[PDB]
């Protein structure tokens, strides 16, 4: 009960993080780059998480 | 030796007893 | 009553009054209030007084506040952190200690600030051999005091736990109880009023009170010193003086006035070659009167 | 030459309730009146009342239109029996949390310049929920050093929002803790404005409607019976992840038999109680 208490009061500042865009890969390139198409916008390249 | 054993045993019954119960205030209280 | 700070008073009276007592019914009241209360002052004292309400059996305050250390309520946290500090302080608690490690990097800064203080009441004169964590927690007090993007409540704390960690150079302890087993009361007046910190910091200066010298002094049939040396049967690594910072012997010497430590006092014993001889057996300490 | 960061504002019930009705009611427009209270120490600023003054403006400003009202109003109210003088002003920011603007800086920059230790309350009424509201109390800072001194904890309690760190928190103006001190006859009102009529509670209840609630109910658990055998033998051909997402969009008949029967058995003690106690109490 305690755990779910304090999650709740954390969630109102946590739920102010931004989101995150979903994309659709292309292909794997390079060094450790991804091309991706960020709908409705055009494609990047950009990097991956180190996980 | 066993005197002692004995009231300890008492002393740690009644500590239990007493947590029981502020335990099961803390989860009322917890609810709301 | 209605006001707050009545209550709290409220609390605080039950800890004076049930000082060393053990007392189920006390124990009781003041878990309900840390518990129920609306105020989270009222909730802080209510989880502080169960130190000084059981600082006689080190061993089970643990047992009570390491639930309401994990707690939803940073108050109550703190509570807890005091709580163990004033009910372990001069005994190096591994438990305590345990307790407290996880709540020095909590979230919230007095939090921080408490677990630090309480951290050093507890840990206070220990050496690495006996408390195996002293160094580490001297080295988080320095990392806190030094980094320059921490919070100011939280160097506020490592700071006055550096200066309990280190008290009468090294000579002095916190214990609420004497060595006969009676209630300190100048020890107990000076934690309450350097507890209420929160509120005035001027009161900080009370644990003054509370500090302890821990001597061995030996005295002649007129009362002046004798130029006795003390011998304590443990190697000097341990019990010493932690550092100056910048084959081992089983057996040493001490010179009267002695530095020994409340744990020491165990071990410490007379040469027979003396001609002095301590009255009350030194295992005791304090103020010894010595005979020839 | 202290002004010290234990010093707190204590807003009374009345001035906490006005200044949020005031504020709820004009939600697109800063609408802003006067605090009236004392000056009792340098650890205090009590608000005991606040009265909301005649103003017009648009949804990007707000400003007074008369200052005779203002006067008379404080007269009128000292000879009813409030002596005290404006020690402050509050607005609302509907939606945008709680700090200052610049108009809201020289505002605050007037009412400073005639009494030192004046105050301004921002007041957001929309973000406030049920049980918390969204309220600060503020001054500002010279143009020098730290604001205040600090001789005790109670300053660093609040954690200031981002959004006030952004709009000028801490840099041009600094907050001030609110308490909400309260009076025994105040408590007791505010404790006796939910209690209900003695007769509601003995009141029992249309058995015709009692049966036929009931009765719904039971159907209603029969289905969810059916639904929770066929569900029950699910959870062993489950994947550990799977069954989180499993219920999502799809009822849950174990959670719905659960609510179901604390409520058949709140209502049915109840009505029975209530017969029992009906049939001693009258004869
Ligand atoms: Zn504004």
């Amino acid at each position: 009960l305690n755990a779910k208490v304090r999650l709740l009061r954390e969630e109102l500042q946590l739920l102010q993080e931004q989101g995150s865009y979903v994309g659709e890969v292309v292909r794997a390139m390079d060094k450790k780059k991804v091309l991706v198409k960020v709908h409705p916008e055009g494609k990047f390249v950009v990097d991956v998480d180190k996980n | 030796d066993l005197y002692s054993r004995y009231k300890k045993l008492q002393q740690e019954l009644e500590f239990l007893e007493v947590q029981e119960e502020y335990i099961k205030d803390e989860q009322k209280n917890l609810k709301k | 009553d209605k006001d707050p700070i009545l209550r709290r008073s409220g609390m605080y009276t039950v800890a004076m009054a049930y000082c060393g007592s053990g007392n189920n019914k006390a124990i009781r009241r003041l878990l309900h209030v840390a518990v129920s209360d609306v105020n989270d002052d009222v909730r802080r004292a209510a989880v502080e007084s169960l130190g000084f309400i059981l600082f006689r059996t080190p061993e089970q305050c643990p047992s009570v506040v390491s639930l309401l250390s994990e707690s939803y309520n940073p108050h109550v946290r703190y509570g807890a952190a005091m709580a163990l500090g004033i009910c372990c302080a001069g005994t190096g608690n591994k438990e305590a200690i345990n307790l407290l490690e996880p709540m020095t990097n909590d979230p919230v800064n007095y939090v921080r600030q408490g677990a630090l203080i309480a951290s050093a009441l507890i840990m206070i004169q220990q050496t690495e051999i006996t408390c195996p964590k002293v160094n580490q927690f001297r080295q988080l007090y320095s990392k806190v005091i030094n980094d320059k993007h921490d919070d100011v409540m939280a160097k506020f704390g490592a700071i006055l736990a550096q200066g309990i960690l280190d008290a009468g150079g090294h000579n002095v302890t916190i214990s609420l109880q004497s060595r006969t087993g009676h209630t300190h009361m100048p020890s107990v007046v000076g934690v309450l009023v350097f507890t209420q910190f929160w509120f005035w910091f001027p009161l900080s200066h009370f644990l003054s009170l509370a500090y302890t010298p821990t001597c061995v002094i030996g005295l002649n049939k007129d009362l002046k010193m004798p130029k006795v040396q003390y011998k304590s049967n443990c190697k000097p690594s341990t019990f010493a003086y932690p550092a100056p910072l910048e084959p081992e012997p089983n057996f040493q010497l001490l010179d009267n006035p002695a530095r020994v430590m409340p744990a020491q006092l165990k071990v410490l014993t007379m040469p027979e070659t003396c001609r002095y001889q301590p009255f009350k057996p030194l295992s005791i300490g304090g103020i010894i009167i010595l005979k020839d | 030459p202290a002004v010290d960061t234990a010093e707190q504002v204590y807003i009374s019930s009345l001035a906490l309730l006005k200044m949020l009705k005031h504020g709820r009611a004009g939600v697109p427009m800063e609408v802003m009146g006067l605090m009236l209270g004392e000056f009792v120490d340098d650890y205090t600023v009590r608000v005991i009342d606040v009265f909301a003054m005649p103003q017009s403006g648009t949804g990007v400003s707000v400003e007074a239109v008369d200052p005779v009202f203002q006067a008379k109003m404080l007269d009128m109210l000292k000879q009813t029996g409030r002596p005290e003088m404006v020690v402050g002003w509050y607005h609302s920011h509907p939606g945008f949390g709680c700090w200052l603007s610049g108009v809201d800086i020289n505002t605050q920059q007037s009412f400073e310049a005639l009494s030192e230790r004046a105050v301004a309350v921002v007041v957001d009424p929309i973000q406030s929920v049920k049980g918390k509201v969204v309220i600060d109390a503020f001054r500002l800072i010279n143009a020098n050093h730290e604001p205040r001194q600090t001789t005790s904890n109670l300053g660093h309690l609040n954690k200031p929002s981002i959004q006030a760190l952004i709009h000028g928190l801490n840099r041009h103006y600094y907050s001030i803790t609110i308490n909400y001190r309260k009076n025994e006859l105040e408590q007791k009102m505010l404790l006796n404005l939910h209690k209900k009529s003695w007769m509601e509670g003995l009141t029992l209840q249309d058995y015709s409607e009692h049966c036929k609630h009931n009765e719904s109910v039971v159907k209603e658990m029969l289905e969810l019976a059916k639904n929770y055998n066929k569900a029950v033998e699910e959870e062993d051909k489950m994947t550990p992840e799977q069954l989180a997402i499993k219920n999502v969009g799809k009822q849950d008949p174990k959670r719905h038999l659960e609510e179901h029967v604390d409520v058949l058995m709140t209502s049915n003690i109840v009505q029975c109680l209530a017969a029992m106690l009906d049939t001693v109490v009258f004869k």
